[PDB]
RNA sequence: GGAGAGGUA
């Protein structure tokens, strides 16, 4: 569980694309396919986003390429 | 003590009813959006009177996601502005939506 | 989709496109069958069908048949929703005149044809005649006639000359003429002939023309010939279930105008005589004026009641209308409304919640999780089970509430952090439970208060919700960076009786070992909560680079403040916890733990303390009784003693020895001694009547009297509760505002007597008035002040700027209401500050003026500086990240992308409810005297004597950082000159403020010129000494005789000829004023600067309202408009003239002074622009046109910032300034250039600022422009955006305004887009509004 | 659906 979020905003410094950039990660992670890269104990996708940010394992860029790679495979998925 | 999910609506524009003999909602009031907009908060807003209260097509959709465990919107246009539209149109005034 | 809103007139071809049919009839229900009529005001071949794919007759009924229409009905099987989108046609068989376009005031019709209102108001009603052409005959274009004088001129011109009478006639005559060629005619008569007032007129109208020519609307659009109607659906009939109907007086209208319409079709078949069809054709256009826009004619009409209906217009306007009822603010589903309890055992990031609501809102992610488990497979199954609530679903429930904020809510919601998000907590109750350190920010007592509740669906509002209102984020108000959480009223007073001492308690004296010992030695019962005892304590330090350095050591403190300090955290020095604890001391505890250990440190100590707060409180059992109300011994000594001092002088003004009106003030003045000699005898037996033996003998210590002990602390009520309770209850004012001569002498712990409890009670009454009218004000101005600056948001990075303002410690005369560390704490700096060690550069020019600087400024004793302010950003469409500075919610430079101007207005807003409604100098302070302004000479004394208006003095202690400042009046004698040291409670200077001298400069013979007594003036000899004394007769005063001349008074010597000025070359003679009373001779000696003769001399909420509202002042203070030399002219024409004459330039300025001003300054002085000619309040518009913008804003600042703080509410500047900035926000033009704007064009100053700054890049000249300030009212809706004027008051005007221009809105506010039903470009929208932006340019 | 009255914060 979270009660604050300062760490995360210091991981990405606005406070309005942390928004964006968790809650495309949450998007990903709810109605996509994909998996969390931190243990779950039981906790909804939003904080699940939100810690995954804190521990900078995932920022907006770093998302962003990992889509671009994603999609070149898919591209080569067809074949 | 009073609650509201999802109940009736008004005839003219379709907002929900008001006071708790119907099974209406609460109201968030002009001071409100003001106190919204003063945060960042700008989707809570769009949702807040796009989907939750007048876009109807919208809010049968938002219904049907919620159900099937999607969270999501389609926003759309309020119905209420198109009832504006109208009134105003009603007068001589010629009033329209551009490109 | 869309991007643009596009609004013009409906020329009757595109009505008549609109249209899907014909309206003839004026029925619609049959009553009995509830089917439509034929094709009546509702109908189905018109509008639609009335069921979903079905015919109306019932010879098709499936979505099989889709499009066809039937052979019987006509109808088109479809939807019914087309019933709520189509709509039909009225074809009216006269023409008619649309209402709006007449009286609007200014009227369209009146000044685009240029005919007096009342001629166009006879006309279109059938009263009189009008000509058309008029011409081969005595006849004008549109002379108007009579109808005797119309039947007399066909009778004597039977010829082809036209006169009609009515819409008809203005129809045609609007149709014929022609626009453009009409502008040529009235630009070329414009151009002189003359610049008066048909100057105004004629740029008004030819405004109009142009504006009709650039649009494409022809002007006989403004008469109707077809009148649409609006749907059906939305007018519904909403039946009664009585087997009646309701009103829907609209549909009433469309009956009554149909009916007319029908009337008028009928007798202009049948050709009856004229007299008929024109009273038919007057009541039609009535109709019509009644359909729409009922009330704006002489007389509205009701159906019943006696209440007027509602016209189309009524339903767009006020409150009730759709833009600020259905349209800004919605009702909304998923929400809830409770009571609220206080449930201390709450984090603070967590609210209960009843199982019921938290069943009744969620219900949909109930469906969704029952359906994912498989407990029900369908919906109608899962609505079973959770109308009956298996036992399963209170688990489901739990298991969704997990990580869900909601929203909680309260009414009335002041500022931005009234509505605030939270975690649930299911309760077995039926209110929400509230933690009570919000309370504070909510301001909600817990007497009844209801909090609404709301649950955002998607993912990004649940997002939104955590990561910006949980409530473990708004800690430092918005206002000003106070923290918002302190601890109330409550823990305060436990924390406050923790940390005391008596002098003599159980187990003193003995030495601890650390304060988990002295926690169990108290809670074991050998030791009293508070007694003085040496205990080891282990400090840490972080003053190193990030690192906590231990620090042990052995103080001397009480047990209750060793079991206090083991709740605070790591980094925060010993002696915090040291002191009484008091509320400002728990406050400043917090605040600093805040600005040494991040936040979250601070949040989770906020809980300990709550909870230790209440834990000790209620082991204190600090209750209130009767006898902890001590009246103090001497009170009925003082009392009599004063009544027998009243008695005196009533005695005395029984034998006629005093006057009335003195005896009234020296009954108040004894009145008041007395009363506070019995308030200081009461506080002083109250806070220390505790005396205890300290093991020895005696002594004594701050009282435990319970409520002084709750007083002091600061939990409830300050001195002046007590004084009421224990001392005499001072002096009540009747309602008119006097003061009864009788005080009030009873305290409530006795008992007040019939008319005391009658004088207070209309006190009360008072109060209680004043408050709901207030209140009821102040919303109205914060509702205004959002709607001016609502569409500013910071929108760069750096605008790259160099002017700033001068900030520095404000002075009033006195000490220093406010220091310069607390107006420039977050401000960053415009040009890097020197040191005093000049050419020390003391921090960097661009650099954030946080609290170490701020420390680095006051050890350097920094006197005033430099400081980028929002006001003159170069920023277009928002302003810049460095200029505004510091977020001030939050420790860091403001986001980019933050509305900005909506949290101001908010700020200022709030406070509005808790303001009120309705010598000699004496230098203080040891330190240099400076003087600034100085124009002197040396008195016969010795002493300095000012000839010089704007002479300050400022007091300057060792340092030379300035402590005081004071206003020196002219001709005001000074014991110093400059330079020198004044001793504390030296009286430094002294004048004369009740009579105004003629003082000279330098010494000589003073001779009376063109002073001859009998017309110029009177020989007023003074009749009780005798010396010699002669009046100057005023031109009033004066007769015939003496009005030519000028009488003066020229210093001259033994010669006889007139010495000269020192310096320059220009003979001294001083004019004598008129009612100049003199008493020295001709001819003899006088010395410099002396008196050569004599000539005698709201602050509540309505002051802010007034002061922003940039209103006119009732007495303005007129300024010198430009530099020069001054002058007289022509006179008593009921006031004076003044002209002004600069040293080399032309001197066209001349102006009229009302007689009763008392003008300082004398002709033949040379004044520079800027200086006050009369005395009184000074006007903004001058201010700012005058001294330019950087004055105007500092006044309006500086005068709010007064009337905030003097009532103890702090409210940083910048939220002033941004209103100031948007407030000062059009442009008007002097010069065009090179540039396309015409002379006298209004130029929103953007579009004129970067037409001129890109001009210049070419070889072009600009536009020369002068900013011009308008109050807010004003200044909103004159606003490019009409949907945002629109909104706000008076929709009317700007509208139908707006429709003739043609103008066309582009959505780039914060408020339009919240009416379409988009993300705002302000909040996290403004990512999604940037590249929209960058995709489709 | 609209009016009128009373009440709570
Ligand atoms: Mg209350
Ligand atoms: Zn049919
Ligand atoms: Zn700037």
């Amino acid at each position: 569980a979270r009660v604050t979020v300062q760490d995360a905003v210091e991981k990405i410094g606005n406070r309005f694309d942390l928004v964006l950039v968790a809650a495309r990660r949450a998007r990903q992670m709810q109605v996509g396919g994909k998996d969390p890269l931190v243990p779950e104990e039981n906790d909804k996708t939003t904080v699940i986003a939100l810690r995954e940010i804190e521990e900078g394992l995932i920022n907006n860029q770093i998302l962003d390429v990992r889509e671009r790679q994603e999609q070149q495979e898919q591209e080569a998925a067809e074949l | 003590m009073h609650a509201r999910s999802t109940g009736s609506y008004s005839l003219v524009t379709q907002q929900p009813l008001g006071g708790k003999a119907q099974f209406g909602g609460q109201r968030f009031g002009e001071m409100e959006v003001w106190a919204l907009e003063a945060y960042g908060a700008a989707y809570t807003l769009q949702e807040m009177l796009t989907v939750k209260s007048d876009d109807v097509n919208g809010r049968t959709k938002m219904y049907k996601n919620i159900v099937d465990g999607n969270h999501q919107m389609e926003p759309g246009m309020p119905e209420s502005f198109n009832v504006l539209l109208k009134e105003i149109r009603s007068l001589g005034i010629n009033i329209e939506l551009e490109d | 989709e869309f991007d643009a809103i596009k609004i013009a007139l409906a020329s009757p071809d595109m009505i008549r496109s609109w249209s899907f049919g014909e309206v003839k009839k004026p029925e619609t229900i049959n009553y009995r069958t509830f089917k439509p009529e034929r094709d009546g005001l509702f109908c189905a071949r018109i509008f639609g069908p009335v069921k979903d794919y079905e015919c109306l007759c019932g010879k098709y009924k499936r979505l099989k048949h889709r499009g066809v229409i039937c052979e019987k009905c006509g109808v088109e099987v479809t939807q019914t929703k087309v019933r709520r989108e189509r709509m039909g046609h009225i074809e009216l068989a006269s023409p008619t005149a649309h209402i709006w376009f007449l009286k609007s005031l200014p009227s369209r019709i009146g000044l685009l044809l240029d005919m007096p209102l009342r001629d166009i108001e006879r006309v279109l009603y059938f009263e009189s005649y009008v000509v058309i052409e008029g011409g081969m005959t005595n006849l004008e274009r549109q002379q108007i006639l009579t109808e005797e004088q119309y039947l007399d001129a066909l009778e004597e011109f039977g010829d082809e000359f036209d006169a009609k009478m009515g819409a008809e006639a203005i129809q045609a005559l609007l149709k014929s003429m022609d626009l453009e060629q009409e502008c040529e005619q009235l630009r070329e008569e414009l151009n002189e002939t003359n610049s008066e007032t048909k100057r105004k007129k004629l740029t008004k109208r030819i405004k109009l023309l142009e504006a009709f020519v650039q649009s494409g609307n022809k002007p006989e659009w403004m008469i109707l010939t077809v009148l649409p109607v609006l749907p059906p659906d939305l007018r519904p009939l909403v039946p009664l279930d009585g087997g009646r109907f309701a009103t829907s007086d609209l549909n009433d209208l469309y009956r009554r105008v149909i009916n007319r319409n029908n009337r008028l079709k009928r007798l202009l078949d049948l050709a009856a005589p004229d007299i008929i069809v024109r009273n038919e054709k007057r009541m039609l256009q009535e109709a019509v004026d009644a359909l729409l826009d009922n009330g704006r004619r002489g007389r509205a009409i009701t159906g019943s009641n006696k209440r007027p209906l509602k016209s189309l217009a009524d339903m767009i306007k006020g409150k009730q209308g759709r833009f600020r009822q259905n349209l800004l603010g919605k009702r909304v589903d998923y929400s809830g409304r409770s009571v609220i309890t206080v449930g201390p055992y709450l984090r603070l990031h967590q609210c209960g919640l009843p199982k019921k609501m938290a069943l009744e809102l969620f219900k949909p992610f109930i469906y969704g999780k029952l359906e994912l488990r498989g407990l029900a497979t369908t919906i109608k199954a899962a609505k079973k089970m959770v109308e009956r609530e298996e036992a399963v679903v209170w688990d489901i429930l739990d298991e969704v509430i997990r990580e869900h904020p909601v929203l909680l809510n309260r009414a009335p919601t002041l500022h931005r952090l009234g509505i605030q998000a939270f975690e649930p907590v299911l309760i077995e109750g039926k209110a929400i439970q509230l933690h009570p350190l919000v309370c504070a920010a909510y301001n909600a007592d817990f007497d009844g208060d209801q909090m609404a509740v709301h649950v955002p669906l998607t993912l990004e509002a649940q997002l939104e919700a955590r990561a910006l209102m949980m409530s473990t984020n708004n800690i430092l108000s918005p206002a000003n960076g106070e923290p918002i959480i302190v601890p109330s009223q409550d823990v305060v007073l436990g924390l406050y009786y923790m940390t005391r001492d008596c002098v003599n308690a159980k187990g003193e004296g003995m030495v601890l070992t650390g304060p988990k010992e002295a926690e169990r030695l108290y809670r074991s019962g050998l030791a009293s909560l508070h007694a003085r005892v040496k205990v080891r304590i282990t400090e840490y330090e972080k003053d190193a680079n990030g690192e906590l350095v231990a620090k042990t050591s052995l103080k001397d403190t009480t047990v209750g403040r060793a079991i206090l300090w083991m709740i605070v955290p790591k980094g925060l020095p010993y002696s915090i916890v040291n002191q009484a604890l008091g509320k400002k001391a728990i406050s400043k505890m917090l605040n600093t733990c805040y600005r040494i250990l991040g936040l979250k440190p601070t949040v989770i100590f906020a809980d300990q303390i709550m909870y230790t707060g209440f834990a000790y409180a209620a082991r204190s059992g600090a209750s209130v009784g009767i006898d902890d109300m001590v009246i103090p011994e001497k009170k009925h000594e003082i009392i009599s003693e004063a009544e027998a001092e009243v008695a005196e002088i009533q005695e005395q003004f029984q034998s006629g020895l005093v006057t009335a009106g003195e005896r009234y003030n020296k009954v108040i003045d004894i009145w008041a001694a007395a009363n506070d000699r019995v308030s200081k005898a009461m506080m002083d037996n109250l806070q220390t009547e505790t005396v205890i033996n300290r093991d020895g003998q005696e002594e004594k210590q701050v009282s435990f009297n319970s409520i002084y002990m709750m007083a002091d602390s600061g939990a409830r009520g300050s001195a002046a509760q007590i004084r009421q309770l224990a001392g005499m209850r001072g002096l009540m004012a009747k309602p008119d505002g006097s003061i009864i001569e009788t005080p009030i002498t009873a305290n409530f712990r006795e008992g007040l007597n019939v008319l005391q409890y009658f004088i207070s009670t209309h006190g009360a009454r008072k109060g209680l008035a004043d408050t709901a009218l207030k209140t009821a004000n102040s919303g109205y101005l914060t509702r205004r002040l959002v709607d001016v600056a609502q569409d500013l948001v910071v929108t760069e990075d750096d605008c790259g700027t160099h002017e700033g303002i001068m900030m520095t410690p404000v002075i009033e005369g006195g000490d220093v209401k406010e220091p310069l560390r607390d107006r420039v704490l977050g401000r960053v700096t415009a040009e890097d500050v020197l040191k005093p060690g000049t050419a020390d550069i003391l921090v960097p020019r661009n650099t954030l003026l946080h609290e170490q600087w701020c420390d680095l400024l006051e050890e350097n004793s920094v006197d005033a500086v430099k400081v980028r302010s929002v006001v003159s950003c170069d920023t277009d469409f928002g302003v810049c990240a460095h200029c505004y500075g510091r977020d001030l919610a939050r420790g860091h430079i403001i986001n980019k992308g933050e509305a900005i101007g909506v949290i101001a207005a908010q700020s200022i807003g709030e406070p509005g409810t808790q303001l009120t409604m309705r010598s000699s100098i004496q230098v203080k302070n040891k330190g240099s005297i400076k003087l600034s302004n100085v124009k002197s000479v040396v008195n016969s004394s010795g002493k300095l004597v000012i000839t010089s208006r704007n002479t300050e003095l400022k007091l300057i202690d060792e340092f030379g950082r300035t402590k005081e400042s004071y206003k020196v009046p002219y001709g005001a004698v000074l014991a110093k000159g400059d330079g020198e040291q004044v001793a504390g409670g030296e009286t430094v200077a002294n004048w004369d403020p009740h009579t105004m001298p003629v003082i000279t400069e330098v010494s000589g013979f003073v001779r009376f010129t063109d002073m001859i007594d009998g017309q110029t003036i009177t020989r007023q000899t003074d009749e009780l000494t005798g010396l010699s004394s002669l009046v100057v007769l005023d031109s009033a005063e004066r007769t015939a005789g003496g009005k030519d001349l000028r009488p003066a008074l020229k210093i001259v010597d033994a010669q006889g000829n007139d010495v000269l000025i020192p310096g320059t070359d220009m003979p001294a003679q001083y004019f004598l004023p008129g009612k100049a009373i003199v008493q020295l001779e001709d001819g003899v000696q006088i010395s410099s600067g002396d008196t050569l003769a004599r000539i005698p001399q709201t602050g509540g909420l309505p002051r802010v309202a007034d002061l922003f509202e940039a209103r006119r002042p009732k007495e303005p203070a007129i300024l010198a408009e430009i530099s020069g030399i001054v002058s007289f002219g022509k006179e008593t024409k009921g006031k004076r003239r003044l002209v002004i004459t600069p040293v080399d330039g032309s001197d066209p300025y001349e102006e009229m002074i009302p007689k009763w001003r008392q003008l300082n300054v004398f002709e033949g002085e040379r004044v520079e622009r800027g200086d006050v000619i009369s005395d009184g309040p000074e006007a903004p518009h001058d201010i700012l046109r005058l001294r330019g913008v950087h004055a105007v804003t500092r006044y309006i600042v500086n005068e709010v910032q007064d009337v905030y703080r003097l009532q103890g509410v702090k409210i940083n500047d910048k939220h002033i300034e941004v209103i100031v900035r948007q407030m000062l926000r059009k442009a008007t033009i002097v010069n065009a250039g090179s540039s396309d704007f015409l002379e006298g064009e209004q130029v929103e100053y953007s579009r004129v600022k970067i037409a001129n700054r890109e001009l210049e890049a070419n070889g072009k000249v600009g536009a020369t422009y002068s900013r011009d300030l308008l109050g807010i009212t004003k200044a909103s809706l004159a606003t490019e955006s009409f949907i945002s004027a629109a909104s706000f008051q008076e929709t009317t005007r700007v509208l139908t305004e707006a429709a003739v221009a043609g103008k066309r809105d582009e959505l780039r506010g914060l408020k339009e887009n919240v009416i379409v039903g988009r993300l705002i470009p302000a909040g996290t929208g403004y990512a999604y509004h940037q590249d929209r932006m960058r995709r489709r340019a």
